[PDB]
């Protein structure tokens, strides 16, 4: 019995092939696997595996809204398109009617209300946001009135009346207590609450569409499907279009796009060297600097500038770029050498792209220095980049796909259960500076609580905020104490988060429509603002298990079940512990090398294995493998498989195998 | 009878079927390949961009690859040259290299700047035989072992060879003979391709596989599927491809497949007959000596056993490859990218040096139903290789100490940005099939 | 350089640290040649500059003391160019190398009115290659420590900013040993046990004492045994190394 | 209005012509060899700096 | 060099063998290469078989 050292490098995952020399190409001979020298060189985390999916709440926009079926009827052939119309998350009046002779008000919108399905299948015309008190968890308001003189308003969805697409009836009774001036010009904002999950939104898509048609949602699958309801027997789906909402919801085989994606380095996440929670909350926050950091930059001229960006979320990178390309400009002073900031997308991706520093004249960014902002924020090296007039990040960044994050995330390990937890941190409110007031918009600078210097609110357009007297400054606040505008309603105050065309975005420059009020007494007073705190939903899978997330870092390594996991508070906990220890690894043949190998060991599935080799070099040896070959072997291919069924990745380490074979 | 895979059908992956005994014998196979229609979005405007990276042709690698061993014949300011006057330059060059090289006459500049006319917008489109290249391998096996085994490159050998006047598989297998408008056109809505599998039981009627006769053993058919980025070249990097119907991404569940079958139903005398006595059939299996190349002299040490028939070998530049050109088999420049080659057997010449048009055109000439369109050659030890139930000749491979094809490749073959350019040498040998007591082995 | 192991990921990583100026005190200008001694910026003491015959260094008039210098306020030449001043390193055969003593050829100036001030000198920072092989991977590099135990891949790496970071985590773990007879002392031996290469084994020794006893090896010999010779190889082929050690093997033999 | 710059070695800047090529300038490449920004000549003693 | 060479003559080093190779470019149907000399450049790119 001679024994052979066999030697091999991987150049694919999971597989490996040996030359037999022609010296043992004899006819039928059983092979011994004595030893396998393993590199353990698998990372907990690879490339291949480092992606994890989250999502909030799904916002309603007038780009992101519509679901159109076409039906055919099955006796006259005829062709009927059904088309659900959802409500908008924020929709502005431009018009309020005074009263014909029964009492009721018009309320004239902008978008589409959507309120209202048209009868269909000889169906009345039903109201689609009456369906809200049963879908939302309890105490959500199906609807608010913003504007009222007292405040906003929540109005019952079954008060409201049809008239046309833009425009709803009400009678002046149901709302006298609340009515008393929409300012002349600025007649307020339609309301309703943003989505908590997809099951949710497939429901109003369901009510919306009648329920001749049934949309629903499978969690474990993380698929919508679509289906004929009341419509069953007479009417055949023909097809489906819409906006961008029907793309999202139908248009990946049932997955919905709106998933943000972060990518996890890849890297051992078992030894304590690295923290895969941190990681995860640092990949989660992008966009959120939690304290005021400094960039540190060069001229031409040797003068190094120290510009101390304001602490808070960004919401997208292009603010950030924003933001950092205005504070140099007003550090340096020099209107003859503008530095841009921009952040710069990947051709042909939507949501990858790089930081990309440009001057005029050479400049240096001292990126190395241990007082700058930690550069991978940015997609840099920690060194100086120097002696250039250009600078792009080495690193690709995401920007977020549809919303940014409202939510700062805090990931931790349950002491004593080891699940993971991805919880929101508790949002705190703001305080605004009152700039201006003109047309329905208040103009604030933000500023934080604790310190009083400018913060980024994380704020975006049609974001839905409360304004509240300043309230009393927070323990061990260091700032100084803030004149506090005073403003009295009925009801809680709310405000529309609007775009300005006219001012640059910076990220601490946030402006809000707000009823009617004394506001210009304000200007140079403070407020705080407040803005709703969003659910969370993480999709996780293992290898295999769903083709859209498959480079997912695996549901069963964070002790999650496969699927789609709900915190409706903002937090995700783990239904066991994390599990990110080295797993044993398969090792067989490759089928169609062999026309027959005899094994005696067999995996949970029944494939046949030469061996198992254990979770690290500490467990032992590698068991030995009896393996007979019924003919002469020229080459053969070994599989090495993860337990979840992955190919395990070599990371370009060798591996021997000592084989002894019979005479 | 259409059948479905035993396991799930993916790109990239393996999958298998079992067989159904839905008759007495089998005759055709065909594998049924589903693929959908392609979309193209801009990158920027998709919510979830990351996909696998495919060829595209805003970066043809093969033609950089054709400049690269032309940039030594470029005389003057290339670097700082107008787009116009780099294309002027590079056709100038190439006449100095071929003149250099090859002692060619130079041709007319206005005659190299071939316009193709591309479409001024988005698109993608499934690569030339799409349905050969999706099977990497399969493998015809009875009872666990494997009967004979078929590869993309040689499915498309055997139809550059073998395809009969009237009844290529254009159509069947999505090849449009590199038409790139065409392959767009039927890439925008789905495909079902018919790829007929050539085993030796297909071949003729007395060769149908005994079903009855080998009742104790499963009969399987196992396929390695392509990698979705080999399938799909696009008109640009920056775009991502989409599933035309679903508005999803393209990824590696979309490939669809299923195995149609023909069964033949016997009279009972004579199934009754079959069952008790199908005794041998004579068999055609295939052998594969894949090699990679690095330099314009290249020995195949063919390592194939029993009475071969003939063999067919063809290569493939890396450029080629990497541009999704997968059955374009030409050299530089559109080159043949042999010169010459020699067959030795135990050092001895069994067939003397000859110039590749011998080896492609008249052996194919002599023995074959079509000659091939692609630089495939090939060398019959047979009369009559087609015929699949009447032996004309064989060399017997098991008897020989060495058998060696030796080549000469054109200039700089498997030189720089070639480096790691394909050989592919496949033989055609007899074995016997045996039936005995409801086992074949 | 710095050398060390990144937290968490076990990777090897050889960093250039940030290259600090030197101040340099003006002794004398002289044929298109600045003499200058230089300083430590933090002490003020003499700093040796590394620098050499051909480097090609920056000139700025004397930057601001760093953070926490606790040497005295230098005074500052100040000069003005549209463009940042350059200028080579040189060799002086007329003055003693002391490694604080460092000559620069510089752009004419009124550098003589800046005699007994400072200047601040920059040189660029280099990028680093670090060649690696494991044993019998290259025939030049055969000493080497071995890229694997590193977590390097066999070649060149290379760091444009002068940082080269390993692709695994570092190795330095005791191997496990193959045992084998050496080819030639025996006209046949069967085997049970096969490395990866398909090499007959004896046995496998484990990589530590604490991972268990040595696996039971048989062997069958078919002649007449006066001696025998045993290889002792790494699982990279390279051959163990007993420095000075004695070995003991209990062997049963059948009757 | 040209200036001739004398070197105290061989500048190296130009390839002879051979084989039927023109005179080549080396350095010329060294904005498609080196990173981006990487200057591929400076000139040293400018009354003005370094160009 | 390979550019001073007006490539008539490719330098290529390959970081996986560590390893500098010549090749012949643009003059491979035209002239054959007989030897290498050279300074130390040449010496310390070629002398230890590439090395």
């Amino acid at each position: 019995m001679p024994s052979i050292a066999f030697s091999g490098i991987s150049t694919k995952p999971g597989e490996l092939e040996f030359h037999v020399p022609s010296v043992l190409s004899k006819h039928n001979r059983a092979g011994l696997l004595k030893s396998i020298d393993f590199p353990y060189s698998q990372r907990t985390i690879e490339s291949s595996w480092n992606k994890l999916h989250y999502m909030e709440s799904i916002r309603i926009t007038p780009e992101s809204r519509s679901v159109s079926v076409l039906l055919t009827d099955k006796e006259s052939g005829d062709r009927v398109e059904m088309l659900a119309m959802v409500p908008l998350t924020t929709n502005k009046i431009i018009e309020i009617s005074t009263a014909t002779t029964d009492g009721t008000i018009i309320l004239v919108t902008e978008e589409p209300h959507g309120f209202f399905a048209p009868g269909c299948f000889g169906k009345e015309v039903r109201n689609v946001i009456s369906s809200y008190k049963s879908i939302f968890p309890h105490g959500t308001p199906p609807f608010i009135l913003i504007h009222g003189s007292n405040g906003s308003v929540q109005v019952d969805p079954a008060l409201f009346e049809y008239n046309d697409e833009y425009s709803v009836k009400i009678k002046y009774t149901a709302i006298r207590t609340e009515f008393k001036l929409f300012g002349k010009g600025d007649h307020g904002w339609m309301v309703t609450p943003e989505f908590p999950t997809i099951s949710m939104l497939c429901q109003v898509i369901t009510n919306a569409m009648n329920s001749a048609i049934i949309f629903n949602h499978d969690d474990p699958a993380a698929r919508t499907r679509m289906y004929p309801g009341t419509c069953s027997n007479t009417h055949v789906i023909e097809s489906v279009s819409g906006d961008s909402l029907a793309k999202a919801l139908l248009g990946y085989d049932g997955v919905y796009a709106g998933w943000e994606e972060i990518t996890i380095p890849a890297g051992m996440y078992c030894y304590g060297e690295l923290d895969l929670s941190k990681m995860i909350a640092a990949k989660m926050n992008r966009w959120h600097i939690d304290r005021e950091s400094s960039i540190i930059f060069r001229g031409v001229s040797g003068y190094t500038w120290n510009v101390t960006l304001p602490s808070g979320n960004y919401g997208t990178p292009e603010k950030l770029a924003h933001c950092i390309q205005h504070m140099m400009n007003m550090t340096a002073k020099n209107r003859k050498n503008p530095y841009c900031v921009r952040f710069t997308l990947n051709e042909g991706s939507s949501h990858r792209g790089k930081f990309v520093f440009v001057a005029a004249e050479p400049f240096d960014l001292l990126f190395g220095d241990d007082e700058s902002i930690d550069p991978s924020i940015l997609g840099f090296e920690p060194v100086d980049h120097i002696g250039r007039n250009s600078y792009m990040s080495e690193n690709d960044l995401g920007a977020p796909l549809m919303k940014p994050n409202c939510n700062v995330y805090d990931v931790d390990e349950i002491p004593g259960t080891h699940q993971i937890r991805i919880g929101r941190r508790t949002r705190l409110a703001v305080d605004g500076k009152i700039r201006g007031y003109s047309g329905g918009t208040l103009r604030l600078n933000t500023v934080n609580r604790t310190t009083g210097a400018p913060k980024c609110h994380g704020m975006n357009k049609g974001d839905v905020v409360t304004l509240t007297t300043v309230m009393p400054a927070p323990d061990g606040a260091t700032g100084t104490k803030r004149e506090g505008f005073t403003f009295r309603a009925k009801n809680k105050i709310m405000g529309v988060v609007v775009a300005d065309e006219n001012e640059n975005p910076d990220a601490s420059s946030l402006h809000v429509s707000v009823p009617s009020m004394s506001w210009t007494l304000g200007i140079g007073s403070y407020i705080t603002i407040d803005s709703q705190a969003a659910p969370i939903s993480v999709a996780l899978f293992d290898p295999g298990k769903n083709q859209f997330f498959r480079d997912s870092i695996g549901a069963s390594r964070l002790g999650f079940s496969n699927g789609v996991s709900t915190g409706q508070h903002g937090v995700v906990v783990s239904q066991c512990a994390v599990n990110l220890e080295p797993r044993t690894v398969d090792v067989s043949f490759i089928e169609g090398s062999m026309t027959s190998a005899s094994t005696e060991m067999y995996n949970q599935n029944g494939k046949s294995l030469i061996t198992q080799v254990p979770s690290d070099r500490s467990s032992g040896p590698v068991p030995q493998g009896m393996v007979r070959f019924n003919n002469a072997l020229q080459q053969f291919k070994l599989e090495f498989t993860n337990p979840d069924g992955s190919p395990y990745h070599f990371n370009h380490a060798s591996l021997s195998l000592l084989m002894e074979f019979d005479d | 009878i259409n059948q479905p895979f035993t396991t799930q059908v993916q790109f990239g992956a393996e999958s298998h079927i079992t067989v159904n005994r839905q008759g007495d014998l089998l005759s055709w196979m065909y594998l049924k390949i589903v693929l959908p229609g392609l979309k193209v979005q801009n990158q920027a405007d998709t919510v979830q961009p990351t996909q696998q990276s495919f060829a595209s042709l805003d970066n043809d690698v093969a033609a950089q690859a054709d400049v690269s061993h032309v940039l030594p014949y470029i005389e003057g300011a290339y670097t700082e040259a107008s787009l116009n006057t780099k294309e002027q330059l590079i056709a100038e060059a190439k006449n100095s290299y071929e003149a250099a090289k090859y002692n060619a006459a130079p041709l007319p500049v206005a005659a190299q700047m071939q316009s193709t006319e591309m479409p001024d917008f988005d698109y993608a489109y499934w690569t030339e035989a799409i349905g050969f290249h999706l099977i990497k391998r399969a493998e015809f096996k009875v009872g666990g072992a494997t009967i004979d085994t078929i590869w993309s490159e040689l499915l498309f050998a055997m139809e550059e060879l073998m395809g009969r006047a009237g009844r290529r598989l254009t159509e069947t297998i999505g090849r449009t003979l590199r038409r790139p408008t065409e392959l767009m056109k039927a890439s925008r809505q789905e495909q079902i391709l018919y790829v007929p599998l050539p085993w030796y039981f297909t071949k003729h009627p007395s060769l149908a596989f005994p079903l009855v006769a080998a009742t104790y053993h499963n009969i399987q058919l196992w396929v390695q599927w392509a990698q979705l980025n080999s399938c799909i070249i696009k008109s640009r990097s920056n775009l991502v491809v989409l599933h035309a119907e679903r508005n999803v991404p393209i990824s590696d569940d979309h490939l669809r497949a299923s195995l149609e079958c023909t069964y033949v139903h016997l009279e009972a005398a004579e199934r009754d007959a079959l069952t008790a006595n199908a005794g041998t059939q004579l068999i055609v299996q295939h052998q594969a000596h894949l090699q990679q190349v690095s330099s314009n002299n290249v020995t195949a040490r063919l390592n194939f056993n029993f009475p071969v028939l003939e063999f067919y070998y063809f290569l493939r530049r890396k450029a080629n490859k990497d541009a999704g050109d997968h059955f374009n088999f030409s050299g530089i420049g559109g080159r043949d990218p042999v010169v010459s080659a020699e067959l030795l057997f135990n050092n001895t010449a069994r067939v003397t040096q000859k110039p590749a048009v011998w080896w492609r055109a008249v052996q194919a000439l002599q023995f074959h139903s079509s000659a091939p369109l692609t630089n495939i050659y090939s060398y019959s030890f047979s009369l009559s290789p087609e015929d699949p139930i009447t032996p004309s000749g064989s060399a017997n491979f098991s008897r020989l100490d060495s058998v060696e094809l030796a080549l000469t490749l054109q200039d700089d073959f498997g030189a720089a940005h070639d480096a790691n350019s394909e050989l592919f040498v496949f033989a055609r040998s007899y074995n016997i099939l045996k039936f005995t007591n409801g086992l074949a082995g």
